[PDB]
């Protein structure tokens, strides 16, 4: 008896394949007459609508850009007292010994963040990097070390 | 190291202690619960702003049909989803550089990526736990041991470094004639 | 949690835990069984 | 035109059988290098060293068949001579040698210089010393491991090919 | 037909993914569960938990006539626990006490009570 | 009165024109309707 | 254990595929290799707080 | 020669257990039948189709009001009406009927439990035609066509019935052969017998049960179940027969199958056993069993369930007295 | 499909976005696309020269066809993207959890973090192509390891519903306007693909010496 | 006249092992003893090989049908035997279009493991379920209720796309195997299934190498069976000569 | 607690020895018996075969029931019962202590089960009633069904002991419901054996060949039961050739009717003239018909012959 009451009063007959719009504008047939009606509907929802920006693309730059293209250069800037805070932190960590917990490679790798943090390595830093890795016997990294400040 | 304890939440060495990840639920009913790999500090900092050190993904433990099915069907696709998203550069950032510490929920989880082993506690009922025996397993040692050299070359390689040029990129990377 | 099997030590006492936390001798070896497991 | 499933007949054979039409028309033929040089290999196996003549035994010996079950020939169930391991007992040492190229380019995603297998060859070399001396410097054995090159890149003039397959089948000629 | 379109194969147009299959396996095609038999230390369920029963507010001793069997203690799951009608408590402590066994621990832990 | 009612009853719309005929169904659409929304 | 599980990951052909999941590691950077088109520097006609 | 066709299949009674066979093959024929669905009331057809189709089938459907429609559109009919009247209306007395304007090569099975003359009349017709009848009685309830859980007791040839299987599994767990020509329609007559057999028993249990002082009906069934003695018709008729013995005032509840039922399915036993000339009475408790269940059906009660004999043991007693 | 009672319109525009009429490049830039485009194209094209088995004509024709017009928006010749499997770590557990990962359930994980999620980024981060893609791996329910489909991917981003059914590349014009021009990181990637065996093992690599055979 | 209330013959699929297994035990009972074979899956059909793998050593079960054993669950408590027919674990691939997989072999090409490192599952531990012990439960979520059609309703295994959920099915457990008196669990690989490449004799032959092993467990089982009740069922006794 | 088992018949000995075997010295076992040699024979054999708790013999209940806690009797006949629990000079019940127990496993009547359970209540003591259904082979191996009917608390403290030699326990109710579920057990398990009787005749007489495949249809379908399932394999054979006798079996007509002996003293009342029995008394007829021809200790299958004498007794009461 359940199923006998519950008929389809939700769903409806699908649109024919050149059917009309419900305010009877049609696309390819019927021109001019069409209306836009994206200014009846409310101006904000407090969430999108199933056809909210369903259809959107972007510019062909955002997907042929090469990598790192985007990044404009700024100058940050920084207390004397910051750069001698940073210097010596970045000094310290290039000379931690190796063995224990850190490995040769990570003279190297705190090489590099100094430059990616947009700070200037100084000789002095460059001439640990290099006394550490060669002390570690890692050679290629200290050649890799040099190419570094020259490619700066 | 209160006068009177946290009887319900108590905790190892005190606060804020490690990070953990942790599988973090929402105060919902278990019909719309859903979790999210987060990593934090064992003790639950409920004081500051900044309550997690970093967000890995997300879980949804509901299984869900594939949508997907017609698309190049493969073996058994058409069964039940379990979505999740996962971060696994800071996963591998956060379990290597900084030692964090593994919840065995989250644990399993991510033995299904293929991102960890199987865990601890994801024990199969049939086989019983081995029984080891000095004898037996020095035998064993003895018959097939690596040779120093052998072993010492993979340990750097797995661990201390895996880009090691060969004498031709060095040939290579040589300058030239002019040496200028 | 460490565990307090019923055939550890008991500590003859009332007035604190009734239960030592010693083990014997088998409890030792076997721990080592689950250790190695563990360990592996 | 879907027939009605009394038996639990499977969606689909095989893993890749769906995956191979999502392949565009020259990277079918790309695969399909390959993919056939596996199978023929493959199947010639089990009838390595079998001469003319025993083949033609086989195929009279093996003489039940039924509307399309199988030729007694591509995957002969006849009993193999020489015991092998690994690989060896469902390749020949040629394609053992051929699918470490394979694994090789597929890594290297393009043309690479030689050296980057010529370590993987001679650990199977090592590894193999009778199909080794038996298979090494042969004209077969040499063509069948190169045909792999010009998938690199399919359409190159033949002295783009020959110049890069010049250092593989110098190491190969050795 | 008995959609007014002659011409669809479904009048009201569902989403084709509303007709695709849903495959199903089971977890005992994965794993199987079996039954790690009664030993001398626990011979029998009413012992097994007895020996469970080490906290004031987890009385499992007193579900002895809850469970006809062994088999029928070590079969049941969690949802048929509180459907024979067990605490929350109670219910978790025989559940943990059944799979630590079948994981290889027995019941052997000291009543905290006193 | 809906949000889309200036749409739907805008004078020689296409509803508009069915609500006209579905009012008085044998009316002239050429010159039978009303401009203005008053009733 | 490790070996005689590292012996039978050799002999097997189907585990010796990459995974590119556990292999490497890609972008281990702060920041992103590209532009995603945000920030928007502007603010929005419902907003007062500008900068 | 011919062209590639999705065989044509048409579902013909759509009573109470004839829409659950329709709504088992739309949902799980996966675009491979284009489905046929008669009926007299073409509303009712067209509803079973709306409903079918928004809840979400997997095949085309046709609706069909008269049968010459379905029997040159189908290929394969399965024809499940209430009574016997109405399946030798639809299958060989009305003008258009399937058998008597049936195609070479066209198959019919029908599930109604019809008398083994009337099956036989059938099938005899539809080889004269050419075409192919199984007699397929089935048994299980609407809830089981929904499970898919269905006896077919198929008589017919093994060819048919073997190419059939398919369409059969659909709706139907449990599918035997067991012969041809009747041979489903006289194992149906021994089960229906069969279950009055046991409800009368299992009534007469529950009775004593009641009367000796027992008001524990679930262990008693359990008892029963791990016994030596336990039928599939106490289980089912176990708590309907405390809730309505230890409450004697209340009427039973209606159910799908009932007491008539059973009377009419039991009419083709009476008409089918031998031993005419000595005047047929050799089976005392399947005597019994009838007596109470037609007192039952006389009290008024007989579109009631099966379980309703309890207040009438004792008034098919004194009809029996009456003789 | 609709429901009762809800009078549903029509959208004119996929997206809001410049008219090509703005701009002397835009306006060439959609001459040449409309060039490039068919008109009308059918069954038979070249667009649908993929479906090359009878059985492909008709999954693809028949139902399921709108989501397969609707797994990409631009014309292609595949339809979808091949799948692939990954190797499982050696679990030095071994036996004892090799029943692990195998499961009722398909677990589909998908990356996130800096450079990964952008919608901008869509086309390129689901490239095959591309060195950083977005490392999607599915585990069927048999502890199978396998990449993802261009769905599943595609199911991560925000939805794209819209299909250009006239566009097609290869009839692209070339020769006349269409006439394309022109650190040691790639190196180091090139050693970080490249195999390490030798590391074991100007001291060149060379052939075993047969002793044997002497 | 026996004292047993049945014994039932669970699997998977009911068209190769399970019915080999029935006919067997049929013909060793002499039809003495009831025994009902059934599948999980009925959809399918009696093998051809097995029909003539089992003519080839006299019984022919032809006549018997695939079936599932839904009506036995309702029931499973009297019967008082559950022979299910399985295969391997180790062996077991999910996928029907592969052969099966490689045990673990224990103590050069294949790996040996150390028995007491990999111990082996002690065989005198029971089965509580394996993979023949599930029933199918069918579920259908229309969109015509409307507690179901409802925008925020969890009945659903998908969201944004359509409402509810036709006709699905899902397994439920029977952890029942148990309280039968006689449970066994026999591992057997699959048979109804041809390989890749397989040929029609090689085909037969594992039918045939199958049916060896069914042939001694059933003689197996009934012997036990007959120390069990007591009585005599191998009555036939004319097979195990052979 | 010290548990003491009397009946020792041919039933009885198994429930001693599985109460021997299972105790592991957790409690104290007793055995008595009307001759003390063969106690003494029993318990020889048990310790033979292994007894891990001391066992003592006794040759009178006075002994029996001031020593033990729990008394278990597992006698032949209703007389022998009553004559061990009420009309002895030491009878059980009428010595009872004020807190023993004392649980009965014959099949008695209703009333029998009506006087104990008064004078165990009268004494103080809890009787409860557990009449055993099952093979002495299924004894042995330790599956029987017991019905236990009495006060729950203490069938409760009774469940660890009945398991030691008991699979299925129930409690049916209190007052000694135990004996109303035996009783009626075995009437339906003649009346469902009567019933599978008609089928098969009747499938015999449509002339329906392979019975083999009806066996499994009327098991699959409803109206199935376990009688039919086990006497139809030997029904199809005995229809088709009635000439052959029927086999002797250990459950036989005579013990379904002597266990059936105790429904008329059980229903309240005979005088109606009436039968508000129709397939039970129909059931009645043919196992009475079949006992006076001669085969009351044959098989429960031997029905089909005596059905239509079924019909006389019928036809003219």
């Amino acid at each position: 008896k359940v199923d006998s009451f519950h008929a389809n009063t939700q769903y409806q007959h699908a649109w024919p394949l050149l059917s009309h719009d419900d305010l009877g504008n049609s696309d390819q047939s019927n021109n001019t007459k069409n209306i836009m009606y994206s200014m009846y509907m409310p101006k904000r929802n407090k969430g999108t609508a199933p056809w909210f920006r369903g259809a959107d693309t972007y510019s062909v730059k955002y997907c042929e850009q090469g990598r790192y293209e985007y990044q404009r250069y700024l100058m940050i800037n920084r207390f004397p007292s910051e750069y001698k805070k940073h210097f010596l932190s970045f000094l310290s960590n290039i000379r931690m010994s190796s063995g224990s917990a850190t490995i040769p490679q990570e003279a190297l790798h705190w090489l590099l963040r100094m430059i990616v943090d947009n700070f200037n390595p100084q000789h002095v830093h460059y001439i640990a990097a290099m006394k550490t890795l060669q002390s570690a016997g890692e050679l290629d990294m200290a050649r890799d070390v040099w190419k570094i400040m020259e490619r700066q | 190291a209160r006068a009177v304890i946290k009887r319900r939440s108590p905790q190892l060495w005190g606060a804020p202690g490690a990070p953990i990840i942790r599988m973090r639920g929402h105060h919902v009913v278990w019909k719309f619960q859903s979790y999210d790999l987060v990593v934090e500090h064992t003790h639950k900092r409920r004081n500051s702003d900044i309550r997690l050190l970093h967000y890995l993904g997300k879980h949804c433990p509901h299984p869900q049909k594939s949508l997907w099915s017609p698309d190049t069907p493969v073996a058994q696709d058409r069964h039940l989803f379990m979505l999740t998203t996962v971060d696994i550069d800071a996963f591998k950032y956060w379990f290597g550089v900084k030692r964090c510490r593994l919840s065995m929920k989250p644990w399993a989880l991510l033995a299904k990526a293929g991102l960890l082993p199987p865990s601890l506690t994801q024990n199969s009922k049939i086989m019983p736990k081995p029984l080891f025996d000095k004898e037996s397993l020095m035998r064993y040692y003895l018959a097939n041991r690596k040779d120093e050299d052998v072993m010492a070359r993979e340990k750097y390689l797995n661990y201390e470094n895996s880009m090691v040029k060969t004498e031709e990129e060095r040939a290579a990377e040589r300058p030239v004639a002019p040496y200028l | 949690r460490q565990i307090r099997p019923y055939y550890n030590l008991p500590s003859k006492s009332e007035h604190g835990r009734k239960m030592t936390g010693f083990l014997t001798p088998y409890r030792h070896w076997m721990w080592k069984q689950n250790e190695l497991w563990r360990n592996v | 035109v879907a027939k009605l499933q009394h038996n639990p007949a499977p969606t689909t054979l095989n893993f890749y059988e769906k995956s191979f039409q999502q392949l565009s028309d020259v990277q079918q033929r790309q695969t399909g290098l390959l993919i056939g040089a596996a199978v023929g290999d493959a199947a010639a196996r089990a009838l390595d060293g079998y001469t003319a003549e025993e083949v033609a035994a086989v195929a009279a010996e093996s003489g039940s068949l039924q509307d399309e079950d199988e030729d007694p020939v591509v995957f002969a169930s006849v009993t193999p001579r020489e015991h092998k391991s690994g690989l060896l007992r469902h390749h020949s040492y040629t394609f053992y040698l051929f699918s470490q190229l394979l694994r090789v380019m597929a890594t290297s995603r393009g043309d690479f210089p030689v050296q980057y297998v010529k370590n993987e060859w001679v650990a199977t070399a090592r590894a193999h010393p009778d199909c080794f001396v038996r298979e090494h410097a042969s004209l077969l054995h040499v063509l069948c491991i190169t045909m792999q090159l010009p998938v690199i890149y399919p359409w190159a003039d033949d002295s783009t090919l020959r110049e890069y397959a010049s250092d593989f089948l110098e190491f190969l000629t050795e | 037909t008995y959609g007014p379109h002659k011409s669809y194969k479904y009048t009201y147009m569902p989403d084709p993914r509303k007709l695709a299959p849903i495959e199903t396996t089971q977890r005992s095609e994965i794993v199987p569960q079996s039954i790690r038999p009664p030993t001398s230390y626990v011979p029998n369920h009413e012992t097994f938990l007895e020996r469970a029963d080490i906290h004031r507010l987890r009385p499992t001793s007193d579900f002895k006539a809850s469970f006809k069997d062994w088999n029928d203690l070590f079969t049941c799951d969690k949802r048929q626990l509180r459907v024979r009608g067990i605490p929350r408590m109670t219910r978790d402590a025989i559940r943990t006490a059944v799979q630590a066994f079948q994981n290889g621990n027995p019941p052997e832990r000291f009543d905290t009570k006193e | 009165v809906p949000r889309i009612y200036y749409a739907w009853m805008r004078p020689g719309s296409f509803t508009r024109r069915r609500f006209e005929k579905m009012r008085n169904p044998f009316v002239d659409l050429e010159t039978g309707t009303s401009l203005y929304f008053r009733d | 254990f490790r070996d005689v599980e590292e012996r039978r990951h050799s002999r097997d052909v189907v585990n010796e595929l990459p995974n590119p999941w556990y292999d490497y590691v890609a972008h281990a950077l702060p920041f992103p290799d590209r532009d995603a088109g945000y920030p928007d520097e502007y603010g929005d006609l419902g907003q007062w707080r500008a900068p | 020669s011919a062209i590639k066709r999705s065989l044509n299949v048409g579902v013909v009674g759509m009573g109470n257990m004839g829409v659950p066979i329709a709504r088992n093959l739309g949902f799980k024929a996966r675009s491979a039948m284009y489905l046929q669905i008669h009926s007299r009331a073409l509303s009712k057809a067209k509803r079973v189709c709306d409903d079918l189709s928004v809840d979400g089938a997997t095949c085309a459907m046709r609706i069909h009001d008269r049968y010459s429609t379905m029997t040159k559109w189908c290929d394969v009919i399965v024809l499940a009406l209430a009574d016997v009247k109405a399946s030798r209306h639809a299958l060989l007395e009305d003008n258009e009927s399937l058998i008597m304007n049936a195609r070479k090569g066209q198959i019919i099975v029908d599930h109604t439990t019809v008398d083994a003359e009337t099956s036989r009349e059938c099938a005899h017709e539809a080889a004269r035609r050419g075409a192919y009848f199984l007699d397929a009685p089935m048994s299980g309830s609407p809830r089981a066509c929904f499970n898919g859980q269905l006896l077919l007791m198929v008589g017919g040839d093994a060819e048919t019935f073997q190419k059939m299987l398919p369409i059969f599994h659909m709706y139907a767990d449990n599918v035997f052969h067991m012969g041809e020509s009747g041979s489903g329609t006289a194992a149906k007559m021994i089960s229906q017998a069969l279950v009055a057999s046991h409800n009368a028993a299992a009534a007469e249990a529950l009775s004593m049960a009641h009367a000796l002082g027992i008001e524990d009906q679930s262990k008693l069934v359990q008892v029963l179940d791990a016994s030596w003695g336990s039928s599939t018709m106490l289980r089912r008729n176990a708590p309907l027969l405390q809730d309505l013995i230890r409450n004697p005032d209340k009427t039973p509840p209606t159910s799908a199958v009932s007491v008539d039922r059973l009377l009419s399915d039991l009419a083709h036993l009476d008409a089918s056993l031998p031993k005419r000339g000595g005047e047929d009475e050799p089976f005392p408790v399947f005597d019994a069993a009838l007596r109470s269940l037609a007192a039952a059906s006389d009290a008024g009660m007989g579109d009631r369930d099966l379980a309703s004999v309890v207040h009438y043991i004792e008034a098919g007693e004194a009809e029996l007295r009456n003789r | 499909a609709r429901k009762h009672g809800l009078f549903y319109g029509k959208m004119r525009f996929a997206e809001q976005k410049i008219t090509f009429y703005s701009d002397r490049f835009l306006f060439r830039d959609l001459v040449n696309r409309r060039e490039a485009s068919y008109a009308n194209v059918w069954e038979m094209d070249d667009p649908y020269r993929f479906l090359q088995t009878e059985q492909d004509y008709e999954d693809y024709w028949g139902d399921n066809y709108d989501v397969y017009r609707r797994m990409f928006p631009e014309m292609i010749g595949r339809t979808g993207e091949p799948v692939q499997q990954y190797g499982q770590m050696p679990i030095w557990a071994g036996p004892h959890r090799q029943h692990a990962n195998k499961s009722e359930h398909n677990w589909m994980f998908a990356e996130i973090g800096v450079n990964v999620g952008h919608e901008a980024l869509k086309k390129l981060e689901l490239d095959p192509t591309n060195e950083k893609r977005r490392r999607f791996v599915i585990r069927q329910p048999d502890g199978t390891l396998r990449s993802a489909k261009m769905s599943e991917m595609r199911a991560w981003y925000w939805k794209e519903e819209w299909a250009d059914f006239r566009f097609w590349a290869p009839q692209m014009e070339w020769g006349i306007e269409n006439t394309p021009s022109q650190a040691d990181f790639r190196k180091q990637r090139r050693i970080q693909s490249r195999p390490v065996k030798w590391f074991y093992e100007e001291r060149e690599v060379r052939w075993p010496d047969v002793i044997n055979a002497a | 006249s026996t004292s047993s209330r049945g014994i039932l013959i669970a699997g998977l699929t009911n068209r190769a092992r399970t019915q080999m297994a029935e006919g067997i035990l049929r013909r060793l009972t002499a039809g003495t003893i009831f025994i009902k074979s059934g599948g999980v899956h009925h959809e399918s059909t009696i093998h051809p090989l097995a029909v003539k793998v089992m003519k080839d050593i006299g019984i022919d079960i032809s006549k018997q049908s695939v079936t599932s054993l839904e009506a036995a669950r309702r029931q499973q408590n009297t019967y008082d035997v559950y022979i299910s027919i399985d295969c391997s674990y180790e062996r077991r691939t999910l996928d029907k279009s592969q052969p099966p997989r490689a045990e673990v072999r224990r103590r050069d090409d294949p790996v040996r493991y150390d028995p007491l490192l990999v111990p082996r599952t002690p065989s005198h531990w029971s089965v509580g379920v394996d993979a023949t012990d599930v029933r199918r439960r069918w579920q259908i979520w229309s969109p015509r209720d409307p507690s179901i059609f409802h925008e925020t309703s969890t009945r659903k295994f998908q969201d944004h796309l359509y409402e509810g959920e036709p006709l699905f099915m899902q397994l439920r457990q029977c952890p029942w195997r148990t309280q039968a008196k006689v449970s066994e669990r026999w591992e057997m690989d699959e048979v109804a299934i041809r390989y890749p490449v397989e040929r029609h004799s090689a085909h037969e032959l594992r039918f045939v190498q199958a049916r060896e092993q069914l042939l001694q467990r059933s003689f197996d089982l009934l012997t036990k069976l007959e120390k069990h009740y007591g009585e005599r069922l191998l009555l036939d006794r004319a097979l195990l000569e052979e």
